[PDB]
């Protein structure tokens, strides 16, 4: 039937992407225009069925972790399945205190700040256009 | 253009801008007179407490 | 949908940045604008139902008496628990003289004009935009 009355937007993980946005300019990850905007279109994809887009944001959402945990700079996710043991074995203590070293609460206030920024904008201008036009650009730019 | 303006903006909003603009048209306003009016609307909205 | 009747402003909190703006410029505050941008956030972000603004204002206002701590040089309660047997040590008179020779009645007039100042200019100007618009301005020049 028809499709383009599906293209309703990224929605929240336009914010999702956001963040990853936030943290390009502070420099604290190392983008990946390829896989972020076959993420975009995958979920840019027309689904008819509403159980069929509600099973993709399902599947996503494990997938969006892990692409985000592939993304940073941390170790890939067979070093912390093959070190979990390791991990709870260690004190809780240092392991809070280790969370909180990695913790930047500027970090944590700048995604609030930009997240009450985003609410704001998805009432009057849309965020999906400048979303794809900023990754367009990225790639534009990682091309030259 | 309609069409700038519906991809730029959520179609509420949007609806309500054209809306206005038409009524302008209506009373005799031109293109530029409208659109100006709008401009300044828009600037006193978020500048002017008018509710 | 109607969205903007759950964008209620920041209200009362206005005169409350403001006062710290006034604060600022005269060099007795010590100003830290990302997280006063970060109240900013908290307090203008909508929530459907009035008793949950409502609540959220009254949970907030410890949040900016504690803010407004922070932001002075006044020492951290710490310091006053751990004094408290040398202020009781003290007698009521010379409580008395130290706190009228602490108080700056030109600021207690200032904070009062600014009041009546605010009061008037809140029926005729948006207070919170232009406050907003300070506050990004402090926090770009900070960090940019």
């Amino acid at each position: 039937s028809s499709l383009w009355q599906y293209w309703r937007g990224l929605s929240g993980w336009n914010f999702y992407f956001l963040v990853k946005f936030g943290l390009l300019w502070a420099g604290y990850l190392n983008f990946h225009p390829l896989l972020n905007l076959v993420f975009a279109a995958f979920l840019l994809m027309p689904l008819p069925r509403y159980s069929l887009h509600r099973l993709r944001h399902w599947i996503a959402l494990p997938i969006g972790f892990a692409l985000f945990w592939h993304d940073t700079w941390l170790p890939g996710p067979e070093s912390i399945m093959s070190q979990g043991s390791q991990v709870a074995g260690f004190s809780t203590d240092y392991l809070i205190d280790l969370v909180t070293r990695f913790i930047n609460w500027q970090m944590i206030g700048a995604i609030f700040v930009l997240l009450v920024a985003w609410l704001f904008l998805s009432q009057w201008i849309r965020i999906t256009v400048f979303v794809v036009a900023i990754l367009l650009w990225l790639n534009v730019l990682t091309l030259a | 253009m309609s069409i700038l303006t519906r991809w730029l903006l959520i179609p509420p909003v949007n609806a309500r801008l054209i809306g206005r603009y038409r009524d302008y048209r209506r009373h005799g306003a031109s293109a530029f007179s409208a659109t100006l009016g709008c401009f300044w609307m828009i600037l006193a909205w978020i500048f002017i407490p008018l509710e």
